[PDB]
């Protein structure tokens, strides 16, 4: 904005590729990466006979 | 085979008792003319205070209404037409109101003016209305209202 | 905008006093709508102002020093002001001596 | 005992009032006390004046609109004017703080909230969470 | 089932005595109401002078006090109000210390004025207050304190 010699700017994560919360949202998928394989190893994988 | 009648929201005209209902803490609605349509409230509890929301809906389990304190004028309460919240709603927005004077057609072709005086519509949301002078009820397409 | 830049002001309205002599058209010295002023004002209302270029203009005469400050404010919308209004900054003070 | 007091306690009564157009007095803290009023004529809104001397030859009640807030009303004491006695000419007035010693004489910190009187001016006071008289000498004036 | 009383920091009122403590060595907390809580020492060893600090908390073994050099005015120690850092601490930030006079609910629907003589918390925390004229101990809820 401009007003009478008075300016206020704003830049803001929010893009046209990209949203404002996407990269706290990529860094929960990469921890949540790391965390749910390291999680099933505590299972193991599944087996049937046939 | 029509829905029964429909009520209009009364406008409270008389101070004293919108101030009546308010002490009690019943909600009002307040429309003003500058601004927005607001809900107005006196503080739950010992800690007394006018308070102020605009989450214009009713309290639904999943819609929380917020409040806020605001010193409320005693003239803004006074020019502004005022309203309880459990009327005021979208259950009605009726193009001509109950107590509207209308230009309505009639059988001789002479239109002639009335007043309406009830409200009901069917069930595919047509308003039926009942004039003075007159005994059928009338549709929103055949009326028209003039203004000033 | 205009409310996160400015500063919290009173603003009061401004008209001639009815005291003012009919055949002078000047007005009484002292009376309580104007303390000598040719101007009364109304009651105080409250609002956010932006104001720039705060300046304490002094002049030094034969009569005496003297200030002459100017500034330059920008208001808010829908409101309208009139010559010889008056606003004034509580929060704000000023030294002199 | 004296009644020069005679405060409201409902805000409906106060609009009671008001509609019947009967001029109110309202207490302000470390300020100018206020009289307050409803306008006359077709538009009704609520006017105030900082003149509170009574109406006179010499002396006429200055009038202007203000958007007065409830909240003033609901909170502080509010008078009718004509009905309101300036003062009371006592040491401590009321809802003043004062140190007291009990009746096990322990010292305790009350406020004041009595008026009795004999037909001499000799004042007794009661204080707020007792029950029996205080004189004047006895309580002591709590400083800020 | 309670913790014991809980004491407050005592404010500092005469010069006299903080000029002692810190001929002493003991460590001083200053309060200034413009820019922030400080810590007040004179230098150890024979170079003397007085020093000033900004590292509020126990010297722990890995948190290093870090002081400078700071022409501490007679005025300041005056006008502002001073603890020692052995009493002010986190230990007890209380709502209304001792001594607050405050106005608390009586059983008899009145609302009597007291001041606070004692304090103690429970194991949950909440602080137990001791008033004048009454025997029984009163909660933070309860209370109202009335200011000026
Ligand atoms: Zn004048």
């Amino acid at each position: 904005l401009e007003v009478d010699g008075i300016t206020e700017t704003i830049g803001t994560t929010q893009s046209a590729m990209y949203g404002g919360a996407s990269a706290q949202i990529l860094q929960i998928n990469e921890d949540i990466k790391e965390l749910l394989d390291g999680l099933r190893a505590y299972f193991g994988y599944n087996m049937i006979g046939l | 085979i029509s829905l029964n009648p429909i009520q209009d929201a009364k406008p409270i005209d008389d101070i004293v008792d919108i101030m009546t209902y308010l002490k009690n803490g019943k909600v009002l609605r307040v429309k003003q003319d500058n601004q927005g349509d607001i809900l107005v409230r006196m503080s739950p509890g010992k800690h007394k205070f006018t308070e102020v929301s605009r989450d214009l809906d009713k309290e639904s389990f999943y819609y929380k209404r917020h409040w806020v304190l605001y010193n409320v004028s005693v003239n803004s309460l006074i020019t502004f037409d005022v309203y309880l919240d459990e009327e005021y709603s979208e259950t009605t927005k009726v193009k001509y109101p109950k107590d509207t004077i209308v230009e309505y057609t009639r059988e001789d072709q002479e239109k002639d003016v009335a007043m309406i005086k009830e409200i009901l519509t069917d069930n595919n949301g047509n308003y039926f209305y009942a004039l003075i002078g007159e005994t059928m009820l009338f549709d929103e397409n055949k009326l028209n209202k003039v203004k000033d | 905008f205009i409310n996160d830049r400015g500063i919290k002001v009173l603003w009061e309205e401004a008209y001639f006093c009815p005291c003012l002599n009919p055949d002078t058209g000047h007005p009484r010295v002292d009376c309580p709508r104007c303390h000598g002023k040719g101007i009364a004002y109304l009651p105080p209302k409250e609002t956010i102002m932006a104001i720039q270029s705060q300046e304490k203009g002094t002049n030094q005469l034969d009569i005496g020093i003297l200030d002459t400050g100017t500034a330059i404010g920008t208001t808010q919308l829908e409101k309208r002001i009139s010559y010889r209004d008056r606003f004034t900054v509580p929060e704000v003070l000023m030294p002199q001596q």
